[PDB]
DNA sequence: ATCGATGTATATATCTGACACGTGCCTGGAGACTAGGGAGTAATCCCCTTGGCGGTTAAAACGCGGGGGACAGCGCGTACGTGCGTTTAAGCGGTGCTAGAGCTGTCTACGACCAATTGAGCGGCCTCGGCACCGGGATTCTGA
DNA sequence: TCAGAATCCCGGTGCCGAGGCCGCTCAATTGGTCGTAGACAGCTCTAGCACCGCTTAAACGCACGTACGCGCTGTCCCCCGCGTTTTAACCGCCAAGGGGATTACTCCCTAGTCTCCAGGCACGTGTCAGATATATACATCGAT
């Protein structure tokens, strides 16, 4: 058979929310956290502790800015998010001017 | 590195915040934010390392950050 | 006491086919002298090389008669020439041609239709030495003192008491148990019934089978397999189907199970039942 | 060296409460990083009463406005009960 | 030992040593420790019976910072006394909105 | 005898109170109002002037972030009216209760 | 003195002159109900902590130190009026 | 000179500053330094402030501030309404501002 | 009793910057509320930094990092190239 | 387009009270001296962060079908806006009383500080029992 | 309807908090001894509350119209689902050395204290920046 769309989002949203395992791989997400240090300062060095607690900071942000864009795009009546949904969610949240 | 946030990696973000439907476009502004959060985080961080003279930023100075960020973290430290 | 009656042992490998999950009724009371109870009569069994043995109990015990002897051997069904069928596998498959040039003498054996249809259900995801203690728990609950043996068809059923054979340890099969007890009752002709799925074609058996509640595809091919003389069927345990993914494999689900058996019969030949049991016990 | 912490006392009160249930580490750091706030928050809470009052001193009346100000209103007052009764029996016993 | 004489578990002492060092006042009354234990032994109280609450619901024996945020955000109060703070492998709470859901 | 168009008046309006900035709350009525809350607190209170005056201060500032927010919302899912759904996606983004 | 119903003191044209600062053009019927209950809320917030502040002080008065210091525990920092 | 606010160069109170910051309890010791640094850097702040408030108030015609000047100097600026973003100026009122979807037809 | 406040000091930088211009009273109040707001940010985050760092003085040092801190973009380079400016000019003397 | 009504910004003049300026003085800031310990500096240690290699394999990337959700048009009817007349009560200015906010005097009960004592609690293995998960001769149940 | 989840229980892993001894810091107690913070008693007089009359700006109620919010339909394109190919993440393990923490020592900077005195605060005064009021020239919206 073949699972009509819409319905595998479904189940992916049980799965993900029923678990508490990150979602951003880890070695990406620590090389862009270390280039963006670099440009601050150059050659320094990082705890692991502290990517961790980086990654985990971040996930836990954009996940509740994902939780807000889903409801300014079902507030406009929509099912997809789509930018201005972000925009609308950040500039109300006062993270944009 | 910012292209190295993977797409299936924002929508399994996406998909913990209950969303069911993703446009194109959604991926690039997530990128932009990320970018944008981690540098305010980083740039604290930063200070804080430097104010204590060291080198190694310590998991401590990032929870001091996000602190005075107004996002308390919690598990690893106070 | 000692009892012999000839048979060659690459014809049956009397020392290790018995506990291998077919019955469980078998199990070790003396060395390499495996005890159990059919017929309602308890047997000892092992084998030597140009002869097997079987003894039974009589304190003037010496001998079996001839008419226990023949029952025994039919339930192994012996009066067929398992060795051969090695020069017909090993060129007809490849990795049976390993397992053949490995070891020998293993066969399938004809216990009663009951016993096989509840002894697989109480095997519903589950190992063999559970399933061998809840065997013995649920005839000691149930069945009389003959090793205790199986109760009636009615008498596996009562006022609403199946709530006891939770008691035994057989969680949820307790329900299959009773459901599946009742409707052969109520609603199929018990010990002619049966017959008749012994003298039914395999797809028949097998539709008629699927039909009572606490038994699936695999419960009813092993039923087909033993106890109901379908040598092309080709149960597809979990043994079975780990064995299929490290030998050959081309694509699990009902539809997935059945072009599996498919085309395991169509390698094995008509008597791939028989095989199959080889292969199983290699693990 | 030496580092403090409230994983004893946490313990302590767990038992205290659910007797058979038990404590992983990973929750036992989340514990004392909540406590360490929370008696930031109070801490602070009462130093800017004292500032603001005059007081040099921060006594238990400081602790139970600060308590009053900082958490919700069923916790508040529950809190400045046991606050008042754990003082009580203190003093009791000079 | 004034833990033992306020009938508290927590430390008093410690309390009142870091009330002390932590400067926070030029003078620091008796009163103040034994009430602030008090209080922190009652919140973590709480919040372990609703975490222990949250574990039993789960078949577990331990709780894991999972029960911890299942515990927080699930009471009315405690949500709103740690609204803003963010728990390490906490997850978030199973909310799925209506309308998305199938017709 | 006039008659503008709809919204006209609303725009001039708009601009004459973002030109200004005196109070938009009579007086009385809210220091009544703030009297009727504090009664459930404590009893027979005074209030200095200057107190209620701040708290007026403080409560209109606070409604008009609240109602550009609110346009916000309505501009977003392509309405010019407000409606309460906004003001409770607006209040609920905040972070408020 | 008691007190009553001065909720609805808060008129209809004072909701639509606080919007109209808002820079809202075009305005609902329901609108007024909400705002004056979130209005309520917000009030109740900030005088129990003015309340809370004056009555540590062993007061009687509630002073506007009490609100400002109130509002500004609350996220709400106010200027020009004391402090 | 004799006062410390002549020698450093500044306008504000270095005593003063330094007096705050024993007294306010914010630390056992306080550093000769750290009333100077205080006092200039919050010198510096309110001299921004007002250059921008008395640009607004040129703009408007008048010659004395007003609240209305400070909220609009705070406003219009990009990293002060960063600093003071979430502090209310009595007296204050808003920046002019209609969402463009909102302007007649 | 007798009160104290920086209205003197806030008219002295304003008369350097806009001679010409005046100040009212209202805004005189709200530039010293803004004055002690941030007085009171910088010394919290400076006496934050001493705890953290186990030092008990709070120095120049702790100051700039709080300004670094608190303040964003160029508010942050300018003041503390103000801050510095007068550091080095009070020890000069 | 053009013309008319209403609104807005711009000119000019008077009066006033809010802010700039001047004067007195007192209390808080500045100068001078002692001291002691907090912070700076040098050496040492070891641990923990960076760096590298190999494989395996899980996840990412890419392509394609098509299903449904976004978006654009159109219609309509009622909810909202604008304007007018009518009624409420907020704002202003006075008059009067007194609760209590703010300040002063004191003296004692409390807390700071010190010396001498000990046990509560921290770090280190060690031995657990115990917890969590998987897997077993699948079948039934549930939803797409 | 053909995929995914759940059911009972026994046994086998594998990790891992919980005592447990042990040794020992050090800091938490106990007992004294002082200095002063503030609790209390008064006393002053600010300002908060109550009420009273008057004016008129603001709020209310209602009428009429239109425009826009909602619903419906149609198009169509672009995200989801699925399969196949690709790549680099992760896991394990091993090495090097950078720097973060410790310890000891030293001295110079801040705290504390005691004298003075002048800079800012309180009060009083004057005057001009602006609020009010009258006059009107241009702007924009709506009808035509």
């Amino acid at each position: 058979h073949r699972y009509r769309p819409g319905t595998v989002a479904l189940r992916e949203i049980r799965r993900y929310q029923k678990s508490t395992e990150l979602l951003i791989r880890k070695l990406p997400f620590q090389r862009l956290v270390r280039e963006i240090a670099q440009d601050f300062k150059t050659d320094l060095r990082f705890q692991s502790a502290a990517i961790g607690a980086l990654q985990e900071a971040s996930e836990a942000y954009l996940v509740g800015l994902f939780e807000d864009t889903n409801l300014c795009a079902i507030h406009a009546k929509r099912v997809t998010i789509m930018p201005k949904d972000i925009q609308l969610a950040r500039r109300i949240r006062g993270e944009r001017a | 590195n910012i292209q190295g946030i993977t797409k299936p990696a924002i929508r399994r973000l996406a998909r913990r915040g209950g969303v069911k439907r993703i446009s194109g476009l959604i991926y690039e502004e997530t990128r932009g934010v990320l970018k944008v959060f981690l540098e305010n985080v980083i740039r604290d961080a930063v200070t804080y390392t430097e104010h204590a003279k060291r080198k190694t930023v310590t998991a401590m100075d990032v929870v001091y950050a996000l602190k005075r960020q107004g996002r308390t973290l919690y598990g690893f430290g106070g | 006491l000692w009892a012999s009656i000839p048979c060659p042992r690459s014809e049956l490998r009397l020392d290790l086919v018995l506990p291998s999950g077919q019955s469980f009724r078998w199990r070790e009371q003396s060395p390499a002298h495996w005890s159990g109870v059919l017929a309602d009569q308890v047997w000892t069994l092992t084998q030597t090389e140009e002869q097997l043995h079987c003894t039974v109990y009589r304190s003037q015990a010496s001998r079996p008669t001839p008419d226990e002897l023949e029952a025994v051997r039919k339930y192994f069904q012996l009066d067929v020439t398992l060795a051969q069928l090695y020069h017909h596998w090993g060129s007809v498959d490849s990795h049976f041609q390993e397992v053949a040039q490995k070891f020998q003498g293993v066969r399938l054996l004809r216990q009663d239709p009951i016993e096989c249809l509840f002894s697989f259900i109480c095997s519903s995801n589950n190992n063999i030495a559970r399933i061998t203690g809840m065997v013995e728990r649920l005839c000691q609950a149930f069945g009389p003192r003959l090793y205790h043996g199986f109760p009636s068809l009615q008498a596996l059923a009562g006022p609403e008491v199946e709530a006891h054979l939770r008691k035994l340890g057989l969680g949820y099969r307790a329900r299959y148990v009773s459901a599946s007890a009742r409707a052969i009752l109520e609603e199929q002709g018990g010990l002619a019934w049966l017959q008749q799925l012994r003298e039914s074609s395999y797809e028949e058996a097998h539709k008629a089978l699927c039909i009572l509640p606490g038994v699936g595809t695999q419960v009813a091919d092993c039923i087909c397999l033993m106890a109901l003389d379908k040598p092309q069927a080709v149960p597809v345990d979990v043994h079975m189907w780990h064995i299929a993914q490290r030998d050959y494999s081309w694509h699990p689900s009902p539809q997935t199970n059945k072009e599996l058996g498919n085309f395991f019969r169509s390698l094995w030949g008509p008597y791939a039942g028989w095989a199959q049991a080889v292969l199983f016990s290699a693990d | 060296s030496r580092k403090e912490s409230y994983s004893v006392y946490v313990y302590k009160v767990l038992k205290q409460v659910h007797p058979d249930t038990g404590i992983s580490s990973k929750a036992m750091g989340i514990m004392n990083s909540f406590v360490n706030d929370i008696f930031e928050r109070i801490a602070g809470e009462a130093s800017r009463l004292a500032h603001y009052n005059k007081r040099s001193t921060i006594t238990s009346r400081e602790i139970q406005t600060a308590v009053r100000l900082l958490l919700p209103g069923e916790l508040a007052k529950h809190a400045v009960s046991e606050g008042t009764k754990a003082v009580t029996k203190y003093t009791s016993s000079k | 030992s004034r833990s033992s004489r306020a009938g508290l578990q927590f430390p008093v002492g410690r309390v009142h040593r870091l009330l002390r060092k932590g400067n926070y006042a030029e003078r620091v009354g008796a009163g103040a420790p034994v009430y602030l234990a008090a209080v922190l032994e009652y919140l973590t109280a709480e919040i372990l019976e609703l975490a222990g609450n949250a574990a039993r619901d789960n078949k577990k024996t331990r709780i894991i910072p999972r029960h911890l945020q299942l515990a927080i955000r699930n009471d009315e109060e405690l949500n709103k006394l740690l609204g803003r703070v963010t728990i390490a492998q906490g997850g978030v709470l199973p909310n799925i909105q209506a309308v998305l859901l199938p017709k």
